[PDB]
């Protein structure tokens, strides 16, 4: 379980899952699919104005 | 929410209210001196112990 912070040091997502290393190829780097879940939302002014 | 905070930059104070450690190490030392002197001696003498006759008038 890992929290993912923005540049303002606030938690926006929580990450946990199994790593898929290619298996020359890179061993010290991997990618997790659907490995994080969004916890915070950002405000926006879409739909306001003309 | 606090503002943007860098990641690799050192923790320097940037706004009003931040703290900072001062290491007081002061060591000052000044000095001066001077002198002067002077001296003078003198000693003169003259004595006619036995005057010949033809010089007795002087």
């Amino acid at each position: 379980m890992t929290p993912l912070k923005g540049v303002d040091s606030q938690v926006y997502a929580l990450a946990q899952g199994n790593i898929l290393v290619g298996g020359v190829n890179q061993l010290n780097g991997g990618r997790i699919t659907n490995g994080a879940i969004i916890e915070r939302e950002l405000p926006t002014q879409f739909g306001a104005g003309n | 929410n606090y503002g943007y905070q860098p990641l690799f930059e050192d923790r320097r104070p940037r706004n009003i209210g931040d703290t900072l450690t001062i290491v007081l190490q002061e060591n000052v030392s000044a000095s001066k001196s001077s002198s002067a002197n002077a001296s003078r001696d003198g000693k003169t003498s003259f004595g006619f112990d036995t005057v010949p006759r033809y010089l007795q008038g002087l």
